[PDB]
């Protein structure tokens, strides 16, 4: 596994399981990536986070 | 401390006193075969006096109209001196040159020079004119010796390529107002480690005027242009009777 | 043995520092100094200046990661282009019998030309690719042999020669419906080094304007001849071209030199036009505009 | 990897990331090579080198 | 708050000494002396 | 590496280095051989071996 970083995926700190044959990063297989979601920077981006018992607009 | 320099080699030394620097082409000095790369199995013959001396050469004058020279080494110094008689007895051949290429005027002329080296430098023809006719160069034009010879088309060198980038090999400028000598260092670079120095020319000294020449008249008009070579670290091998061509 | 001291008394200045990204821009600030000045160069010296956008500009901290691993030799030379290509038409003048002899020169197309014309001597292996088709484009069950033929091995002069038995040079038989039959070669010079330049004549003697056709030629890079014949005694019923690409590897260039700018005519040799010599670029009415 | 040294690179001290299959290196792939430059012998080959800061001409 | 090196690194020449009564004229001598100049001035 | 010793090339002290897939050692590659050779029973197969400095009819 002495290939160069050319793939379009490299910016995260855990790699994937990709299998590759070439010396190019961006010919490898597509894999399986990281199962982490933020929901909450598309649900609710308020500033200051209100929880879910509390009436909204004390 | 870098205007005013001294090359002393052989018996024979120049001083200049309005230099530019000292270049040593593509970083590194002439030196010696070493024994990873020869494959000659007689020894070979080192003057190491005799030939690594500043042979000047000639004069070419240059006018306002000048297009440009060039001679191809080492065949302006197979007629000269020992240099000319150790290349002529011997089959074999290996040297560098320091090139140092005057061109001195008043504080009132003007006019810059391109004195520049290029390994391998062939030469094309015009090819009938219209670009049909396969015409090779005649053996005058090819190597011309001492003598030099004068650029047809100096915008394209002869050989179809241009001069605008002829920068990227070893040279150095002769403007009139800075300076008025052109110090070249040049290693032996070739592939096989000897060759033959009759067939072969390693390089060829490209001295183009692109800023032309200008003054006033009244002013000195005959402003010549001579180059002196010396080969350093030469050494010769495979030895038999004279030819000379 | 000896009494003299002249006797017993009888190196690059330049380091290959490791590089792969452009380097950084540092943080500068603006600078009222004399003495010292990084503009001002001296253009005669015949050194390109080492003024750098710090002491010009007042710049900030770039990290910069752009890798230079694309203007590699290995990957500006390990293209497979387009060098030479072989006709064997069922009936004509070049070639009616079903052989051709193409000698190893692949100075004859001006892709791969210009840019190996780029350094004066280079040092490589190459793997040749032979695409074989009609004319027309399509493919059929034609047998086909490739062989190479050194310089001194005996060219064969017919389809049906004896050359053909290839005892001992290297040859290959693949018919069209198969994939391009690709060979690697490796540096096979007596020089260390093909030069695509050699100024000087191969042979001694007098140099006569009827042997000027020397000129340029050195034995050092003419390495022989591909032959190609369609395997058989009679006449194959197609006509064949055979493309020839080869990309280069473990590729090691000496030298460089200006790029050709005038239209390329023969090969081996760089005649221009005369007449037509071209600028090199483009240009413009006057040069106080655009 | 018991092959012969028949690839026209070597000359080096390092190798290269080269997969080869055949006994000769010269059928190796072209693999990927070091990111040494030098640039000081093609843009200033000069004797005496000369700093950026000071005029070139004292 | 910040990952940039360009904001984080974002006077007199003249002293006044004491001088009281005017400076005195200490003794010199003649110099017959090169490379050094004090007449010479740029104004 | 389980085969049979079928190749016509057993009779020497080292093996090569020759890759092969089936269990017979005839089918297997050429390889490189090994880079020893004795001129001296072609050249000179004297029987009082005579150097070179000297005469050789003494
Ligand atoms: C038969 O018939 C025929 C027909 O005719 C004939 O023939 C003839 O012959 C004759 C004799 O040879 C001739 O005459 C001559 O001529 C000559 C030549 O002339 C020409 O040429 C030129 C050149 O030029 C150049 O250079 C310049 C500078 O100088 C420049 O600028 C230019 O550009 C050029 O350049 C080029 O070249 C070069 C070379 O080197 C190079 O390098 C470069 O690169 C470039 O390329 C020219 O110029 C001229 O021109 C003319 O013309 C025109 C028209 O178009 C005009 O425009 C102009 O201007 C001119 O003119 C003018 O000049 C002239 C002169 O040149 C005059 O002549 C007139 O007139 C006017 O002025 C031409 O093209 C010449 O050289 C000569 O002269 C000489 O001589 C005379 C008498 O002989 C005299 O007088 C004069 O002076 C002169 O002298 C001089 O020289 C010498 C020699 O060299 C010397 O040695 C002396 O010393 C002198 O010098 C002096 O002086 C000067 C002044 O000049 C000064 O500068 C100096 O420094 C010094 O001091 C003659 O003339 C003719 O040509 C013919 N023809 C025709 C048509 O051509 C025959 O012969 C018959 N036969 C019988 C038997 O007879
Ligand atoms: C079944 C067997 O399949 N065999 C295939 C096969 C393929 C290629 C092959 O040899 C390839 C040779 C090329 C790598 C280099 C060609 N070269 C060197 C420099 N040179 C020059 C230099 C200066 N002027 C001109 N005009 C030309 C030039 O043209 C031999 C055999």
């Amino acid at each position: 596994s002495h290939e160069n970083s050319n793939s379009a995926t490299e910016g995260s700190t855990i790699n994937y399981t990709t299998i590759n044959y070439y010396k190019d990063s961006y010919a490898a297989t597509a894999g399986k990536q990281s199962l982490k979601q933020d929901p909450d920077k598309f649900a609710n981006p308020v500033k200051d986070i209100f929880t879910e018992m509390a009436a909204p607009l004390k | 401390s870098d205007r005013v320099a001294q090359l002393t080699i052989g018996n024979s030394t120049i001083t200049t006193q309005e230099a530019a620097n000292i270049i040593v082409g593509y970083g590194e000095w002439p030196s010696y075969c070493s024994d990873d790369d020869a494959t000659a199995v007689d020894k070979p013959t080192r003057p190491d006096v005799s030939v690594n001396r500043f042979y000047t050469l000639d004069t070419k004058l240059w006018e306002k109209s000048s297009k440009g020279w060039y001679w191809k080494f080492p065949d302006v110094l197979t007629e000269t001196g020992v240099f000319g008689q150790n290349a002529q007895f011997h089959y074999l051949y290996r040297s560098g040159f320091c090139i140092h290429v005057q061109c001195n005027a008043s504080k009132f002329h003007q006019g810059a020079l391109l004195v520049a080296i290029l390994p391998e430098y062939v030469i094309g023809t015009v090819a009938g004119g219209t670009g049909t006719e396969d015409s090779h160069p005649p053996y005058i034009q090819t190597q011309p010796g001492a003598d030099g010879f004068e650029l047809q088309h100096p915008y394209v060198l002869d050989a179809g390529i241009p001069i605008s980038q002829l920068t990227v090999c070893p040279h150095q400028w002769i403007n009139l107002r800075t300076n008025n000598c052109a110090t070249i260092i040049v290693p032996y670079m070739n592939t096989l480690p000897f060759d033959s120095a009759l067939n072969h020319c390693n390089f060829g000294l490209l001295v183009v005027p692109i800023s032309p020449l200008d003054f006033d008249q009244g002013a000195t008009p005959v402003i010549p242009i001579t180059i002196t070579l010396a080969p350093m670290c030469s050494e010769f091998a495979g030895l038999r009777q004279a030819v000379t061509q | 043995g000896d009494r003299v001291a002249d006797m017993i008394e009888s190196r690059a200045l330049t380091q290959a520092l490791p590089a792969p990204t452009g380097q950084n821009t540092q943080v500068s600030s603006h600078r009222l100094d004399t003495g010292e000045v990084p503009a001002l160069q001296a253009a005669e010296i015949g050194a390109s200046s080492n003024t750098s956008d710090e002491s010009m500009i007042e710049t900030r901290c770039v990290l910069n990661s752009h890798s230079t691993a694309e203007t590699t030799l290995d990957s500006f030379f390990s293209r497979a282009g387009l060098v030479g290509e072989i006709d064997l038409p069922l009936e004509g003048t070049t070639n009616p019998s079903g052989y051709a002899n193409w000698d190893i020169d692949i100075t004859g197309y001006a892709q791969m030309r210009r840019k190996v014309e780029l350094f004066t001597y280079m040092r490589f292996d190459a793997e040749f690719t032979f695409v074989a088709c009609t004319p027309t484009g399509q493919v059929v069950p034609q047998l086909l042999q490739y062989m190479f033929v050194p310089p001194g091995a005996p060219k064969p002069e017919s389809r049906e020669s004896l050359a053909w038995q290839t005892a001992t040079n290297p040859s290959v038989f693949v018919k069209l419906t198969d994939p391009p039959a690709q060979v690697s070669v490796p540096f096979m010079s007596p020089a260390s080094a093909y030069q695509w330049f050699y100024d000087g004549y191969p042979t001694f003697g007098e140099h006569k304007q009827e042997k000027d056709l020397e000129y340029g030629a050195c034995p050092n890079n003419m390495m022989g001849t591909f032959s190609v014949r369609t395997v058989g005694s009679s006449k194959s019923k197609y006509a064949l071209v055979v493309r020839i690409y080869m990309r280069m590897k473990h590729v090691r260039a000496w030298i460089p030199r200006p790029m050709r700018n005038q239209n390329y005519l023969f090969k081996a040799n760089p005649n221009y036009a005369g007449d037509s010599i071209k600028p090199t670029g483009t240009s413009r009415n006057a040069i106080t505009t655009l």
